[PDB]
């Protein structure tokens, strides 16, 4: 489960629980 | 919004964009001075942008109003996403017109099968990223509770509804959070979460607004 907020990221820790920092540097579901 | 279409400009007048330097969540105008969104969209400072269509270009009908008070549901839980609702009091009331207007809270909960309109500026691809400039729209129905729980075992509370397509291909996505689900002119859902976007048997999960009408009323009364 990943919330559908837009967060630009560098590492998984920048994201909320359930999301990972993906290839395009946005948080998303794995 | 994955699988939707570009809305007509300013044809979803209750839609807002929450901005902290750039767009990060949607919201719904429910009073000239109050916006409702998802609690996981909380930030301590927020600029509310009304009357928006193209989020990258000023077109003339926008109103930019800073948030004076931001109030999350007191039992919001960031791990389960239960009670994922937030109120924002604007620092001054919006000017209401044909491009900026309110939407009604629900008089009763929506039945499974009810058709709704979902909107936002979130990702339009299910794999990869394409963030649009223009507001996107999607028609989708409320799913029954059992299909919801069957898609997301142990994860669905009484305060959540699934809206979407079990076959996949059409859904909300990152960047749509806090945005409206409007059915028969009533705000019935708030974009909250899902597993990926537009995946088969994983529809979007939405805050069930009809359970919070009293909370909203009482919060406003105290502010
Ligand atoms: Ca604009």
């Amino acid at each position: 489960g990943c919330p559908r907020i837009l967060i630009r990221c560098k590492q998984d820790s920048d994201c909320l629980a359930g999301c990972v920092c993906t290839n395009n540097k946005f948080c998303g579901s794995p | 919004i994955v699988g939707g279409y570009t809305c007509a400009a300013n044809s979803i007048p209750y839609q807002v964009s929450l901005n902290s330097g750039s767009h990060f969540c949607g919201g719904s105008l429910i009073n000239s001075q109050w916006v409702v969104s998802a609690a996981h969209c909380y930030k301590s400072r927020i600029q509310v942008r009304l009357g928006e269509h193209n989020i990258d270009v000023l077109e003339g009908n926008e109103q930019f109003i800073n948030a004076a008070k931001i109030i999350t549901h007191p039992n919001f839980n960031g791990n389960t996403l239960d009670n994922d609702i937030m109120l924002i009091k604007l620092s001054s009331p919006a000017t209401l017109n044909s491009r900026v207007a309110t939407v009604s809270l629900p008089r009763s909960c929506a039945a499974a099968g009810t058709e709704c309109l979902i909107s936002g500026w979130g990702n339009t691809k299910s794999s990869g990223s394409s963030y649009p400039s223009l507001l996107q729209c999607l028609k989708a129905p409320v799913l029954s509770d059992s299909s919801c729980k069957s898609s997301y075992p142990g994860q669905i509370t009484g305060n959540m509804i699934c809206v979407g397509f079990l076959e996949g291909g059409k859904d909300s996505c990152q960047g749509d959070s806090g945005g409206p689900v409007v059915c028969n002119g009533q705000l019935q859902g708030i974009v909250s979460w899902g597993y990926g976007c537009a995946q088969k048997n994983k529809p979007g999960v939405y805050t069930k607004v009809c359970n919070y009408v009293n909370w909203i009323q009482q919060t406003i009364a105290a502010n």
